[PDB]
């Protein structure tokens, strides 16, 4: 899956 | 006072992301759209108020605020993040609300498209009369 933000 | 009672309804979350034709301007990469709704086209609006989903920061107004069905907010982005989805219900005491922390996941360009339902039973031990007819339709 792509990138995660926080 | 010899009897009790517990209501159980049923609520579906999800969402679906897929990747754009072609980026927005910004780099948004996929198109998704996260919702709540009842199993089987029930009418949840009976009983619940309004839907909350708390957005991730980055978005204009991430407070999306639905109060009648459909209760989904359709969005362009490039990551995926935790929603709070906060479903308010046609009730006066305590529960008022319930909270779910919803994983708004993407997939990678190349990768299937994502199709996410997750199932959520919520009980209301001996609610009021008022709520319990509407919770039962």
């Amino acid at each position: 899956q792509t990138a995660r933000k926080s | 006072m010899a009897s009790s009672c517990a209501v159980q309804v049923k609520l579906e979350l999800g969402h679906r992301a897929q990747v754009r034709k072609k980026p927005t301007v910004e780099g948004f990469t996929h198109d998704w759209m996260v919702f709540v709704r009842g199993p089987e086209h029930s009418n949840i609006q009976h009983f619940v108020e309004k839907v909350v989903f708390h957005l991730h920061e980055s978005f204009p107004r991430p407070k999306r605020v639905c109060k009648d069905p459909p209760y989904k907010v359709e969005e362009s982005g490039w990551a995926g993040f935790i929603l709070p989805i906060e479903v308010y219900f046609k009730n006066k005491e305590e529960p008022r609300k319930v909270r779910f922390d919803y994983d708004l996941f993407l997939h990678l360009e190349g990768h299937p498209p994502v199709n996410h339902l997750r199932c959520e039973k919520l009980t209301f031990n001996n609610p009021t009369e008022d709520f319990r007819r509407k919770l039962l339709k």
